[PDB]
């Protein structure tokens, strides 16, 4: 896909949850630069 | 070309960067479906991921944007999930790494929820898991996240539900 016209990227907001937070979209991978790697487990709540 | 830099717990980085993955994490409105049921993460290792041909190739589009955004280029720091993390650290974001069907066109997806990437490690939906016990919500199996560098320059709002 192409983002729009004059457009870099898409910024997705959460209109209905209001403690959602934003997601982003671009559309060249030349835009994201993977900085650090996270190695994680999730934790069973208790 | 790529080097990964272990930082120390002890490191003010590693903390900066342990705090955006906890404080970020949110509930889901599939009730854990995806990603699992936690409020927390425990964090194994945290990795600087270094290549010096894909830093030139991000800041020489980070600078094509910020002047056509008239000199900003609106840079954030954002979660992702993927199956293909160990492709994309070593060769980089590209067109194989996208969402076509994602709610807000085909491209590539980022997240300020650290848990809203979490629901992607395993693929989309979670696919069918970990490998090892095909659990979506396991609490075993290591998982990785990438917290990266984004350029949006001029973003287009949209509201969604
Ligand atoms: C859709 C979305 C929203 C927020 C974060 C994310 C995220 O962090 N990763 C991915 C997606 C996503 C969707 O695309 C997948 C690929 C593997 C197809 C990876
Ligand atoms: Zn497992």
């Amino acid at each position: 896909a192409h983002s729009p016209p004059g457009h870099h990227s898409v910024t997705g907001r959460p209109s209905v949850n209001g403690l959602a937070l934003a997601e982003y979209v671009i559309y060249r991978g030349e835009q994201a630069y993977p900085e650090y790697l996270i190695t994680y487990q999730i934790m069973r709540p208790e | 070309g790529t080097i990964l830099i272990d930082l120390s717990p002890d490191d003010k980085e590693f903390q900066s960067v342990e705090e955006e993955m906890q404080s970020t994490v949110r509930e889901h409105r599939d009730g854990g479906h995806a990603g699992g049921i936690f409020n927390r993460y425990n964090i194994l290792k945290i990795q600087k991921v270094c290549n010096k041909k894909l830093w030139e190739r991000y800041t020489h589009r980070r600078k094509e944007v910020s002047e056509e955004n008239h000199n900003h280029a609106n840079e954030r720091m954002l979660f992702h999930g993927s199956p293909f993390v160990n492709a994309i650290i070593h060769k980089g974001f590209d067109e194989r790494h996208a969402y076509i069907g994602g709610m807000f066109g085909a491209g590539i997806y980022f997240a300020e929820n650290s848990s809203k990437s979490n629901q992607y490690v395993y693929g989309i939906g979670g696919g069918t898991g970990c490998p090892v016990h095909k659990d979506r919500s396991c609490y075993i199996c290591h998982r990785q996240l990438l917290f990266c560098r984004v350029t949006l320059g001029k973003s287009f709002l949209q509201f969604s539900a």
